[PDB]
C-alpha cells in the first residue's frame, strides 16, 4: 500500500518454468492443459518465458531478414559492427561523434499512443481501427500494428494485446495503440 | 494417434508382438506335423489340430512341458528345438515387463464425493505413517467434541503398508488420494471449494528447514 497503488503497478516477470504462470494472477481460471501463450498473464504482457523464443530457429532458416528486423527493433539498433567492436574485448568505446554517424540517431521505435486525447481521439469515440490506420499513416507517418485493451469494461487495470485487428474492428476511448514512429 | 502414453504404446507393442509369433508358430508347427516329414515320403505324420498346437506352444513357452501333446516329425522336433532357443531369449522383456507396466498403474486415483450434510478438511504436505498417526490420534480423540468432519489426504506418492492399514481402520471418516496441491485438477478431485479448511503439515526433521518452508 502506498498512501500519502498495489495491483495497479506495472510488472513483467521472467518465468523459468512456464507452468508457474498459474500463480502470477487471480480471477484467471488456471488449467495446466493450457500452453503459455493462451494464459491471461502472457496475453496481458506481464509474464515472459524463454520457451516462446524456440520457434526463432525456424524463422531463421525460412526468413533470415525477419530475424534481422526483430534484432534491430528489440535491441534498439545493435548492428554487426557493434558486436565486432565488443568482440575486440575493449568494451563499448565511444565519445562525441560525427554529425555524420549521428544521422542514425533517427530510427523507428515502437511506441504507444493513447486514443484518449489528442488528434487521434476522434477515432476513439466509435471509430473503427481501419480509419485510424489510414489517418495516421497519412497525416503522421505512423503505422498502427495493434491495440492494448482493458480486459474489463462496464473493473481491473489489466489490459491485453490485439495484434493487427480487422479493418472494421470497433475502437474504445480507453484503448492504447502500438505504433512504429520515426520521431 | 489414440495411444497417447509411452507405456501404453510399449505394452500394446509387447502384447501384439506376443499374440503374433505365438499364433504364427502354432500354424507352422501344425503344418509340419500334419504334413508329415518329406524324408519319409510323408508317412511319418501326426494329426494335431491348430488348437492343440497353440496349447503345445504355450506349455513349452512357459517351460512347463507336460508332453501330453508332443512333436514327432523330425522337422517338427527341429522347429521345437529352434523355437525353444528363441522363446527362452524372449524371456528378456515380454511377460515380466508387461506385468511391470500393468502393475505401475495408480492405486489412489479418482475423486472425493461430497455429501451435503458432512464437512471435510483436506490435509497435505508431509504425509507419513508417524505424522498421520500423530495427527489422527488428536484430531479424532474421544475427549474431543462429537463433530463429524471427514479427513481427506492428498499426497504425491503411494502410502506405505502401515499407512494403508491406518487408513483402512479409519475408512469410515478418512480418505487418501494420489496427487499434489500444486495441481488445480487435484484440488478439484478433493473438492477444495466445499472443504471447510486445508491443513499443510511440515517435515520438522528435513535436511533444510528453509526448503521445507
Ligand atoms: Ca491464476
Amino acid at each position: 500500500t502506498f498512501d500519502d497503488a498495489g495491483a495497479n503497478v506495472p510488472l513483467i516477470t521472467e518465468l523459468a518454468n512456464d507452468s508457474n504462470v498459474q500463480f502470477l494472477d487471480q480471477d484467471d481460471d488456471d488449467d495446466p492443459d493450457t500452453e503459455l501463450y493462451m494464459t491471461q498473464p502472457f496475453a496481458c504482457g506481464t509474464a515472459f518465458a524463454v520457451s516462446v523464443l524456440d520457434s526463432l530457429m525456424s524463422t531463421s532458416y525460412f526468413n533470415d531478414n525477419a530475424l534481422t528486423l526483430i534484432r534491430t527493433l528489440i535491441t534498439g539498433g545493435a548492428t554487426p559492427e557493434l558486436e565486432q567492436i565488443l568482440a575486440e574485448g575493449a568494451g563499448m568505446r565511444g565519445g562525441y561523434c560525427s554529425p555524420a554517424v549521428l544521422a542514425n540517431r533517427d530510427r523507428c521505435r515502437v511506441a504507444q499512443i493513447s486514443l484518449f486525447d489528442g488528434p487521434l481521439a476522434q477515432f476513439g469515440q466509435g471509430g473503427h481501427y481501419g480509419e485510424l490506420f489510414v489517418y495516421a499513416l497519412r497525416h503522421f507517418g505512423i503505422l498502427c500494428i495493434g491495440l492494448y485493451r482493458f480486459r474489463d469494461t462496464n473493473p481491473s487495470s489489466k489490459r491485453y494485446v490485439i495484434t493487427n485487428p480487422p479493418e472494421d474492428f470497433p475502437l474504445l476511448p480507453t484503448d492504447q495503440v502500438y505504433v512504429l514512429t520515426y520521431k | 494417434n489414440v495411444l497417447k502414453t509411452s507405456t501404453l504404446i510399449r505394452l500394446v507393442q509387447l502384447v501384439v508382438s506376443f499374440v503374433s509369433l505365438w499364433l504364427t508358430a502354432a500354424g507352422f508347427l501344425h503344418l509340419l506335423e500334419n504334413s508329415g516329414d518329406p524324408f519319409f515320403d510323408f508317412g511319418n505324420a501326426q494329426h494335431l489340430t491348430y488348437w492343440e498346437c497353440l496349447y503345445f506352444l504355450m506349455v513349452t513357452m512357459s517351460t512347463v512341458g507336460f508332453g501330453d501333446i508332443f512333436a514327432t516329425t523330425v522337422l517338427g522336433r527341429t522347429f521345437v528345438v529352434i523355437f525353444i532357443m528363441i522363446f527362452i531369449g524372449l524371456a528378456a522383456s515380454f511377460i515380466p515387463e508387461i506385468a511391470e507396466i500393468l502393475g505401475k498403474r495408480q492405486k489412489y486415483g479418482g475423486s472425493y464425493k461430497k455429501e451435503r450434510g458432512k464437512r471435510h478438511v483436506v490435509v497435505c504436505g508431509y504425509i507419513t505413517f508417524d505424522s498421520v498417526s500423530n495427527f489422527l490420534k488428536d484430531f479424532l480423540h474421544k475427549d474431543r467434541e462429537d463433530v463429524d468432519v471427514e479427513i481427506v489426504f492428498l499426497h504425491k506418492g503411494l502410502p506405505g503398508l502401515e499407512l494403508e492399514g491406518l487408513l483402512k481402520r479409519h475408512f469410515t471418516q478418512v480418505e487418501y488420494f494420489w496427487g499434489s496441491v500444486m495441481d488445480a485438477n487435484d484440488l478439484e478431485r478433493v473438492k477444495i471449494q466445499e472443504a471447510d479448511a486445508c491443513l499443510v503439515l511440515a517435515n520438522k526433521y528435513c535436511q533444510d528447514p528453509d526448503q521445507e518452508d
